[PDB]
């Protein structure tokens, strides 16, 4: 069966330049490769047919190139809603196969967080429990830390944090830290804080409410 | 219209079989092979086997074990994936793809999670983000919601029945004892809000549930 | 008679070419390595191998499929040789005249 390899793994490249996807075939086959872009939880959408084939629909700023073993998908100008993985598949010998996937990555201008943060509500309260919810968004680079305090002290138990991938609107991240506590736990305390790290400033950001 | 259309999710038992279905609409031909891929999370695109509708044969990749037997409904334009004595490496997102007999996918179903586990289905309870009343608002307001103790995945989250997208972020979700949890963010103008609606609505196919919950300030 | 016979040898030789193209795919998808898997270029295979030219750029490797490619093969060779049959009787005939 043909192997069809796909690298490297991921493409880091600047807004608006050229970059090129390789998918290396086991042996020849012609110029039955075609390439499918996916989108974070998004399905696979057809780009190129046929090696260099335009796809109705499919931006002008995609072409592909290559025969033989050789492959290579295009892009001229890189933008945000170009971040996606992108994967080759071939048709010349049963059975069809897919390359292992290429991960584009933006590499825009910094941009500090937006901090919000986000007491339980009144609904959540009223089944015994209490989530607060601090959002760290939009922004660049990935790496980020968020430190929560309860009273000024800080707290660990009970924080659980999600990452999104890089956004296909701005080249951005964000992330969620989620404390969670039980009502009576709660309501045993007065201030809670979420702080965030990252690299666009030497000092926090932190934002906290009052259970009062 | 959507080419293909497949149920958001399926929960099944380890050792229970389970069979998922893709519905075809617009052009059909003698020519069309219908073929279903495997996706885990975090990972590539599998081919699993191909079937064509106006013939009934089917054919299965060699490379794995086979977990699948592939027909199809010709009046009812329906392909059906039976899946058999399942285990958790079958927990996946299934992909049913339309191919032309040309060998290029030219669409797909937008697939169906298929979760192997013993737990039980929980809709998800869906609680409204306000900011409280110290926080000082710039020109932008950020609002979310709280979507917790569900299971199995996924939910899609949307803000406004779909009308309101950019501003949006729905976070990957989190599994703390057999339950998922996560929560969405939208940011509109602050001028805006509270006097244009803010709503989510989350829906979990596993449930068959899909609620709303509007976004007021808090009194 | 024999222009009829001709004829209707060229209308079966277009249907076994479509029906040859699609039982064709049929047969060798399924069999790793084979290559007579889409519906273009099996038509192009059926037409090559109907004309005898035979370039080998494709071919069965299924037994459903090499069976397919001998009744194409029949087929185009026998249309020719109703054409042949048929232009000769044509010719005699014009010839006894002359
Ligand atoms: C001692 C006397 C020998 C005389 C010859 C006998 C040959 C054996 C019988 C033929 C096929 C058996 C199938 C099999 O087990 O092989 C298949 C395995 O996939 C593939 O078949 C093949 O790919 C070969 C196809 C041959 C087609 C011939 C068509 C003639 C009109
Ligand atoms: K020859
Ligand atoms: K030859
Ligand atoms: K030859």
């Amino acid at each position: 069966d043909i192997l069809l390899t796909q690298s490297p793994a991921i493409l880091s490249v600047s807004p608006g330049e050229r970059v090129s996807f390789s998918c290396r075939a086991s042996q020849s086959i012609g110029t039955d490769i075609h390439w499918y872009q996916q989108r974070t939880n998004g399905s696979p959408r057809l780009l190129i047919k046929y090696a260099s084939e335009s796809i109705s629909g499919i931006p002008s700023r995609f072409s592909g190139s290559g025969s033989g073993t050789d492959f290579t998908l295009s892009i001229n100008s890189v933008e945000s809603e170009d971040i996606a993985n992108y994967y080759c598949q071939q048709s010349n010998r049963w059975p069809f196969t897919f390359g292992s996937g290429t991960k584009l990555e933006i590499k825009r201008a910094d941009a500090a967080p937006t901090v919000s943060i986000f007491p339980p509500s009144s609904e959540q309260l009223t089944s015994g429990g209490a989530s607060v919810v601090c959002f760290l968004n939009n922004f660049y680079p990935k790496d980020i830390n968020v430190k929560w305090k309860i009273d000024g002290s800080e707290r660990q138990n009970g924080v659980l944090n999600s990452w999104t991938d890089q956004d296909s609107k701005d080249s951005t991240y964000s992330m969620s830290s989620t404390l969670t506590l039980t009502k009576d736990e709660y309501e045993r305390h007065n201030s809670y804080t979420c702080e965030a790290t990252h690299k666009t400033s030497t000092s926090p950001i932190v934002k906290s409410f009052n259970r009062n | 219209q959507v080419q293909l259309q497949q149920p958001g999710a399926e929960l099944v038992k380890p050792g229970a079989s389970v069979k998922l279905s893709c519905k075809a609409s617009g052009y059909t031909f003698t020519s069309d092979w219908i073929h279903w891929v495997k996706q885990r999370p975090g990972h590539g695109l599998e081919w699993i086997g191909e079937i064509i509708p106006s013939y009934g044969r089917a054919n299965y990749n060699e490379k794995i074990q086979k977990k699948a037997t592939l027909t199809a409904d010709k009046s009812s334009s329906t392909a059906f994936m039976q899946l058999s004595s399942l285990t958790s490496e079958d927990s996946a997102v299934y992909y049913c793809a339309r191919e032309r007999g040309d060998g290029y996918f030219a669409v797909w179903g937008a697939g169906t999670t298929v979760t192997v586990s013993s737990a039980k289905t929980t809709p998800p309870s869906v609680y409204p983000l306000a900011p409280g009343s110290a926080a000082q608002t710039n020109s932008m307001v950020t609002l979310g919601c709280l979507v917790k103790g569900y299971f199995p995945e996924p939910v899609t989250v949307t803000w406004n029945s779909g009308s309101l997208s950019s501003g949006v972020h729905t976070f990957p979700a989190v599994l703390q004892s057999d339950l998922y949890t996560l929560s969405s963010s939208v940011t509109v103008p602050s001028s805006s809000w509270p006097s244009e609606t803010v709503t989510c609505n989350v829906a979990h196919p596993a449930s068959s549930t899909k609620v709303d919950k509007k976004i007021v300030p808090r009194d | 008679l024999h222009w009829r016979a001709a004829g209707a040898a060229t209308v079966l030789l277009v249907i076994v070419l479509l029906a040859g193209s699609y039982l064709a795919v049929l047969a060798e998808r399924g069999a790793p390595g084979a290559q007579l898997i889409t519906y273009p270029r099996a038509l192009w295979w059926a037409c090559e191998t109907a004309t005898t030219v035979x370039y080998g750029d494709l071919y069965p490797v299924t037994l459903w499929g090499r069976l397919v490619a001998v009744v194409v093969m029949v087929a185009g060779i026998t249309s020719f040789g109703l054409v042949t049959a048929a232009l000769a009787t044509w010719f005699v005939g014009r010839e006894q005249e002359r």
